[PDB]
Formats: C-alpha cells, structure tokens, sequence
C-alpha cells in the first residue's frame, strides 16, 4: 500500500542482528 | 503517543544541545576517594557522588588512538589520529559539597584502581537483574572478572545488595557507564576493554523492537525489506516507520543513539517494546511459532488486537515454515540440480512455493481467510512440549491458543 | 438514576461554584508540623489534620511556567507564560485548635521535605488496595522512589498501617492528592513529577466504563464509533449515552474532569463500572473472548440482562474473531497485492467478510437468531485454559457458561 | 434504532479513552 | 563478522610477527621456585607468576631430535635433524613486580620436578569443567598419572578448587601449555609425553566446528566432498567457504594453526561453534538422526533459521539412513555379486538408490517440498528413547520437534 | 541458491576432521 524506502540505514540488517545478540545476553533465567 | 508517550528521538536532542554535562562533583584527590569507596562498599553504605567522584578520576586514561573519524549527529569527538580520553564524549563539572562516610587509608594507589572501576561499574549489571538465582551468575562472572586482575579478589559488597540497585536512578552515573561502553567500543583491543562487563547493558537499552526485528530477521533468514513485506496489520505497520524513521543512526555502530536512555538522550525511547507494543507480539510470536527457544519468556503486551495479530504471525510462520527453500550449493561439476518442474501444484489448494507475501496473500483468500486445519496442526506442533511457561509470556498465550 | 442513583456531571458543579475550597486548617509552621507528622508515622498515629496542613507547607512550590493557557469548565487557571503553583487549582483556608501528638526536633528543614510529601501522597495508592501481596509490591515501590531521593530512607509506619488507610476518606486529602496529579501532569518534567506515584490512581478515579470503552476499542482493533455501531442491547445504549454527554471535557487531558470524585465534583460518577454495568459487562465479556489478560479478572455486575448481553458479546467477538482483516502493507514497487475477493462464499451460512454490524445482524437472522456451532466452538476454545478464576467475575462466568 | 451515532463535542475520544485504560491497568492485582 | 566479532586467521598473525612472545617471569632460581609452587598449592594460594616461572625451569628439556624440517607459517622451529626444547616454539622474557608468599624448603630438587609439572599443566584441563562430578574425574585421573611416576603422591591442592580456574585467563600459562602440547605431538615417544594428560585440550581451542566436519564425515561414512555437496542452506554454504579458507593450515597435523587460541594468533576463532552456527545446528542434528551418542549434548545455537536447518537435515539424514550401499566386499572365486540387476523401482514416489544430493534434490521436489509421512517416521523413530536430555540441546530440540 | 564449487586446497582434509573430533569427544562432560 506504501512503497518500501530504506531510510538512510544501509547497514539495518547488519545492525538489528547486532542488537539481538546484546538482548540476548540480557536474558534472565533460573 | 499523545501523552507520556510522545517519543523522544536521539537526533532531536542535538537539535537543542552540543553537548552532554557530566555533573561531576567536589573533584577532591583519588587517595581519599578509594579510602571512601573501598570502605564504603566493605560497609554495606557508599554515597553515589564517592562513587562517581572516584570513577571519574580512576578513567582518565587519555588512552586509544583513533585511525578513523569519529563523528555522531554533529558532534565531532575526534578527527584523524587523535588521542581521546573516555570523558572526550561528555562534558563538565559541578562542585556541591560532600559528606562523611567510613574511609580505609590501608587502601592502595598501585593494587587498586585496576580493578576497583571494574567492580563499580559491574555493580551496575548485577543490579538491573532481579531473579535471585540469575543475580548470582553475573556476581561471580564479575568476581571472576576482577579476580583476572590478581589480589585473589573477594566481593567487598555483603549480601545487603540494596546499595548498588538504586546506582542505576543516578543521571551522572548511567552516564559514565555509557560512556565507558562507547569507549571501549571503538577500542575493543584496549586494555582496559575488560571494563565493559557490566556496561555493555547500557547499548541498545530499552531498544526491544529493534532487538525483535533483528530476532525475527534471523529465524526467517529473511532480510529486513522482505521481513517488512510481511506485515498485515496496520498498527505494526505504523509502529514501524516510527522505529525506521531517518537520520537517528540506528545503524552506525560508533554512534551516540544506542545509550539514548542513559545519557538521557531520549525520556522515551521509539525503539521500546512498550512502544512498539504491535510489532513485539507479532514478531515474537513468529519468531516462537519457527523454533525459537527465548521467544517464549517474551513479554505479552496490554492493549493489542490479539486475534488479528496471531493470524498474520500464523500465516506467515506457516509460510516459513512450509516453504524451507532447499537447492543446491556445491557440486562435483557438471551435476547440477534446476528446478522449476510442475511448480503447478493441487489445483486451487496448493500454498505458494515461495515466500512472497502476495501469493500467499492470494491462496489465503482461496481459503476463504480462515487458518487451514493444517495451519492450525502446524502451530499447535510447535506449541506442545513446551514446558515451565509463565503467565503473561508470550509462550503461554501461544500453548493456550493452539494446543487446543 | 432515581434514588441516590442520580448522577452528577463534572460541568454541573462549577455553574453553582467557581472555586473547589481546600480547607487547610491551622498555621503551626513548616518546622513544628513535620516533627508531628514525622514522629506520629514511626509512633503508628498521626492526625491527618497534621498530614494535610504539612502537605500543603510543603508543596508551595510556586514552580512550573505555563506553555499555553489552561482553562477547564470556564476556570482560567492561567494564561500564556503566567507561574502557578500547585494549590492555584484549588482555593482556601480555615484555621482553628489542634490535637497534641509524638514530635521529633531532630527532624531537618530541607533535608525531610523533598522525600516526605512523596511518602505522604504515596500511602494513598497503598492504603487503598486490599490484598496484602499486592500492598508491599507498592510499598516496597514507595520506598524505592524515596531512596531515589535518598538518604537510605526507611519505611516509617510500621506493620500497623491502616493509620492511612482512613485518609482517603477525608475530604481535603484527596483535593491535595488531586491537585498534585493535576499539576504535574501538566508539568511532566518537573523536578517533583516522581511525586505522582501515588497521586496516579485518583486520575480518572471511579470512570471505569470509560476504561472499559477503551480497553475494548484496543483489543479489536475498531474506533469508538464503530465499537459504538457493534452495540445490540438498549440498556448499554442508554448507558452509552448517559457516558458521551456534551460538554464534559473526557477528551480533554488538562482538565478537572478525571478527578470528579476526588476534588469533590461528582457524588456520583456516570462513568463508573456500577452505573453503566450493562456496557461494563457486555464490554468485557467481549474483550475476554478476544484474548484480553485483564477481562478475566473485572467483576461480574448485579441486575442485569445476562442472556441477550452474552448473546451480543459472542456476536461481536466472533465477528472479530473470524474477519482479522489482513491487507497488504508495504511493497517492493510493482508487486501489489489487490483483493479481487469475490467477495462471496459459501451461500447464505457464509459469514460475512468484514465488521459490518448490518452484514453480520443480517447473517444472524438467517441463522435463527441462534449461536450457531462454530459461534459455540469459538467461544469454548477462548475461554477453556483459563485456571485461577475468581468467584463472581466475568472470566468465570464465562468458562461456565462455554467450556461445555 | 434509538438514535443515530453523532460525533459528541469529544473530537479527540480515541486517543483519551485508551489513556484512560492504561491507568485503569496499574489498579490491577 | 561486521562488528566486534570479525573472525581473524591463523596465517595472518604471522604477516605482522615472527615471535609469539612468552614473557617469563622474575628469575629467582629453580629450587626456590619449587617451594614457592609446591607449598603454594597445598597451602590454598600461588601466584600464576611462581606457577610459569617454575614450569620454565623444570621444562627446559632440550631433548627432541628432528626427524624431519619444522615449518609453520614461514616459521622455521628446526631443519634437518637438530635438537630442541619446547621453548624452541616461543620467545622472550619480561620481569615486573615479584610478592612474597608461602614456601618449603624441604622439597627435592629433583624428586618433585618429575611429577609436578604434570599436574600443573592438568590442572588446565580440570578447571575448564563446570559439573563438578566430571570435573572429579578428570582430577582422579590426575592422581593417577602422578602416582604412575611418583608411587607416594597425594593430591597437593585443597578441596577450595577455585585457585586455577583462572590461570586459563593468564596470557603466558596458556603458551606454556600450547609449546608443552605442540612438542610432544612431535615427539609422541619422549618419555615426558605423559605431559599432555592436561595440555591436550589447548588443541583444537575454539575450533568446534571443525570437529562437526568431521564427526558428520564419519558417522555418515562420506568424504569431506561429498558432506559438502549435502549442504541445502546458503548461510551454512557461506560458513563452510569462512573455514575452508586457504593457506591456514587445518590439515597440518604438526603447525601452530590447533592453538590459535593459547598462542594468541586470533581472539576469535572462525572454527568454532559459534561464528559458525547453521553448520553447527544442522551438522550436530544431522548426526544425531543418524544415532550419534555424543550430538544429543551438543549446544542450540541462537538466531539460526530452525526451520530450514531441520528440513535440511531431515533430507539427508534420511538418505543416508535410507541408502546404507551394501557391496560384497570379499568373494570367495568365481561365485561374485553385480548390482546391475533393478536400477529404478515404484513411482515418483520410491526414493533414490544413492546419495546423490541431485537426485534427492529432484525427488524432494515431486513430494511437493514437504517431509513424507515415512520420512517423518524415520526422525520419530531416531529421536524417541533419548532420555534425560538438557535444556537449549540438540538432542531436545530433535526430541521436541519429532517425537509425534 | 546458486550455484559455485571448489576443490578444498587442503586434501589431508579427511584425515584432519576426523582427528579433531577425536579430541573434542575427550572434552565432553558427564
């Protein structure tokens, strides 16, 4: 319905991976 | 967000300042000051302007060479070959008056302060955490850490722990912390690199929906223009130009933008789970509805159209999960494998071979939009066996909603 | 209503006052007055005579610059860049003899005042819940916001309590507790704002119908004029009306209105749960079968038409249920995705394909006016998987009227 | 029908009554 | 790679030096060193610094003749047939700051430097385990490998245990343990090569996914090439082509390139488990479908696409396990067997005779891309009767996922 | 995907795997 842009973020998919693993280290368990 | 809610951006910030104050008080000798949280720490009380004090002295270390620009929204930190100091990030100074509190003179000039910074500020990930049992790993990780830098080091905090958790609510010291993990992060081979143990939570704080993009990214094995194709409802749609709005530096990894809440950049972040309540349940539904093993303990949301956003995760997890694109990558020549043959599959019934979003949008209409019996066996397989599920997760919302 | 029933609308009483009167009684200055309230807190009895005129010593900060002006039913409270204070909401005084009580001296002028207004405005929102699990949650929350103001604060009423749960019902207590949730709700980033962690739960206080239309509204996903087309039964209609009467201000966020019961306005809200308990019910009921976590836990009301608002509830989340209305969001350019539906299924036992409540009353008459099977079936799969249920509340009633 | 729907003086109730649920969910247990 | 964790090769540590530097500590005579150390270790506390610089002096063996020319890396360790010690494979000497500590006297200067340094360098290998019933073991074997050269040998160190955990940590203790290990797999016959009961597990540091290669090559009983032709997912495709860069040495039984990590050549391996997690997921799972006891324990790797992984695997394992390729190995004259008879059997639907992966590539694809029920059979049948599985495991995720 | 193949340059490949996972095998746990 609205067309896709990448907004400026060339790196977006190296990027977001990046902050999943620093999330996952925030993970409590136990 | 109308109110309280209205989002705060990194780039907004430097509209209005040049700088960030570091409020750094009294500024009075490091002995006395290692006397004052050595003892302090020991004692069970330490007063947070000690702390900072002392942290700021024992980390001007005008260390790391830069071999490449340094440069965020404006602000330039360093050009070329310059040497910077981890305060070349913040600025100033604001003397009040200090107060008393117990003091050790055995302390050392020589044995401390190659650890003690380390301890302090690894106080700061010990004390965010709040399961008990999960507390502990990190405080011996942090034991260890300094122990790495000799002295047989014994945790000087008892087990009062109250002291440290409150360290977290400090403006002054959330920014040291942040600007420790930006530090270390342009020289990771530093030496003093190990000081990131507790400030590495500071990076990406309170940024779940861009960590749940990233999360869903990877599961799917999907890019994030082909993830974004993927979404079916409105809200996460409007919840998603939010987060890709241009100009934050979202993907500069030498950036001011991922310590937003802690060098109080931001009052509300547009990269929270909160308030990005839409995309969190659909992307981490997804992504649990494709194997995902800490999707499960993720956060239910308030306030979301349930119903809608489970048929558009469902859909789309069925999409992934059915169409496991195989083909070749290597070959002992010649033999090669090229598809295409039929690709015509049972009438009008057959799901898309692919994962095109369109397709599937098209045979989800032939099934007059309601989930297929084997769109719901799909889902509830991947439901059932899992085991210690707590309320309001999204793990128990998705086993009370498929498996039956 | 008829008997004491009658509501009162938050407009109808500033045409017969203009001025909501806060009677602070007696000057016994700052300093005298906080070693009473400080001392009868530790002691387990203090005069709320005491609490509310220290409260008001207190808080004289005559701080915050107007941004624009603010009026509410007709009061100008101020104009362009004027500086109110807290008390400029309200108006008045009325001095006479007070009762003797314990008194430290050792309290200090500066030192108490910035965390103990917080202590006092905070024993509000814990004085009022009843279930003691919860009570230390938020207790122990209170006692966290005071260590951020600081001084190693520790809880000075002791396991008495009770001593401010009666406050609530003084009058003049609950205008200070207004008056400070009115204030800084305007004034968000002011250097007190923490102090609306207990003053929260007097906002919008009592208008639980009106929460009831926005938790709806959310869970499916539909505005309130078409969650207002979706109502079938003519007593919620009637408290629908009674709810949306003109020139009340409900959309108004800088006015007197969410605070009808505790600034005096209202004996009677039209916005409680027990004035509108047809909407109440048949508005949760719907929101519980929509996967609401919260619907399961709202009480179940008196004296009301049970079978033909479960009847519309079904209707309403089962209309929801089955049309999650899926479309296309974002595209690579050309890939479009256009429903060329068809827009028919199977004959006149189709359902329909939108949220049109004419299509689905239509498709319900040719139904026979009755749930039909998979009407049934949808509902029992919501509600079965439900553990924990209370007595008297809408998610029991609901596992036994459809987990059969 | 009673009475047709009218945009009742509350051109912003959408917003207003959704931020009247989320005080509503901090009363909770 | 991208940020951070960028993978850094054996080869290319060598471009910028030809030394890997052991700095040995304060030279203070062999016998007082013994003391320091042996008393040391039964006392609860000895410094890593007493610890290497004691494993020089016993170490300096300068008993190995060449058999063959030493290269790796360009590194000429020796030519022809010429004599070295295991520091032929360092270099260097630096001195500090020696401290004081527990020391006897007593020890013989030549009695105890037989066993010792055994057990110092085994105790690498205990602290590198967390369940401390395996971690017994190790320290029993330990005993005994000591008691095999000295009959009178009893455990020195107390049951505190947490004393040479961190020696892992030290930069220098690892070299030492690395040249120990590099020198006796050259001369495996020396008569201290009982040495490596705890330096052994320097080899291969961090190189897990290696050890996945080759566990896959021998459990399905296919070279590396046509492991390599099975691959059907292009992350996994771009993880083989980062381990099988050239040049580094991997197939070199006697180079520097086994530990990369000890020696500090990379501080981040691109052999391991977790810079390659799709080979590691699919590879373990693979394995474990085709009855391997050890994949079953192998750790869940995070952020991979389970989905397609798991087709993947599925696919292959069920060749393998479906082709078993039996051939008459030995005949006993004349009376031979020639498989020539029936190449093709029933339907689109028979599987191939082979393991060609195009011939299963084209089979899959006219089962629709979708598992058979019989191929969903063979993983069920694979994965019940596994007992006593961890959490976050390969053998769970294969149970959970095709146990029904 | 598409398609690329090389001959590894290593050759001793076979032999080396499998000796690898021989010492992993001695670093597991019970």
């Amino acid at each position: 319905k609205v067309r896709e842009y990448l907004k400026s973020y060339s790196r977006l998919d190296q990027a977001v991976g990046e902050i999943d693993e620093i999330e996952a280290q925030r993970a409590e368990k136990s | 967000g109308a109110m309280e809610d209205p989002v705060e951006y990194p780039a907004d910030y430097f509209r209005k300042s040049k700088e960030i104050p570091l409020y750094i008080n009294t500024t009075k000798s490091l002995s006395d000051l290692r006397g004052y949280v050595y003892q302090g720490l020991k004692s069970g009380n330490v007063s947070i302007i000690h702390v900072n004090s002392y942290l700021y002295g024992a980390l001007k270390d005008i260390r790391g060479k830069l071999d490449k620009d340094w440069s965020s929204f404006g602000i330039n930190i360093g050009k070329a070959g310059d040497t910077i100091g981890i305060f070349d990030l913040v600025s100033l100074k604001a003397l009040d008056g200090v107060l008393p509190d117990g003091v050790s003179d055995a302390s050392r000039t020589s044995a401390d302060d190659k650890w003690l910074p380390l301890y302090l500020l690894g106080l700061y990930r010990v004390g965010r955490t709040q399961m008990p049992e999960y507390r502990k790993k990190l405080m011996d990780g942090l034991t260890n850490q300094c122990k790495m830098i000799n002295e047989q080091f014994e945790p000087l905090v008892p087990e009062g722990r109250d002291i440290f958790d409150v360290w977290g609510n400090d403006s002054n010291y959330t920014k040291i912390v942040a600007a420790v993990d930006m530090f270390f992060h342009m020289f990771k081979k530093h030496e003093c690199a190990s000081f990131r143990y507790g400030t590495i939570v500071s990076r990406f704080k309170d940024c779940a929906a861009l960590a749940t993009f990233g999360h869903l990214c990877k599961i799917t094995g999907m890019s994030t223009e082909d993830v974004t194709t993927w979404i079916l409802n409105r809200e996460v749609a409007d919840e998603m130009v939010q987060m890709m709005l241009p100009g934050q530096e979202i993907d500069k990894a030498d950036s001011y933008m991922p310590y937003l809440i802690d060098f109080g950049l931001s009052s509300k972040s547009p990269y929270s789970s909160v308030k990005n309540p839409a995309f969190h349940f659909w992307g981490q539904l997804t992504a649990l509805l494709l194997r995902s093993t800490r999707a499960r303990n993720a956060r239910q949301p308030d306030d979301i159209e349930y119903t809608s956003l489970t048929t558009a995760g469902l859909l789309y997890a069925y999409a992934v999960g059915s169409s496991a694109d195989l083909a070749q990558q290597f070959c002992v020549g010649d033999n090669k494998y090229t598809p295409d043959d039929s690709t015509g599959g049972l009438t009008t019934n057959a799901p898309p071979q692919g994962r095109d979003v369109v397709e599937w949008l098209g045979w989800f209409e032939d099934q007059n939009r309601k989930p297929t019996p084997d769109m719901m066996q799909y889902a509830k397989r991947a439901v059932m066996s899992l085991q210690g599920l707590r309320e309001k997760t999204i793990g128990k919302y998705a086993k009370s909603e498929f498996d039956k």
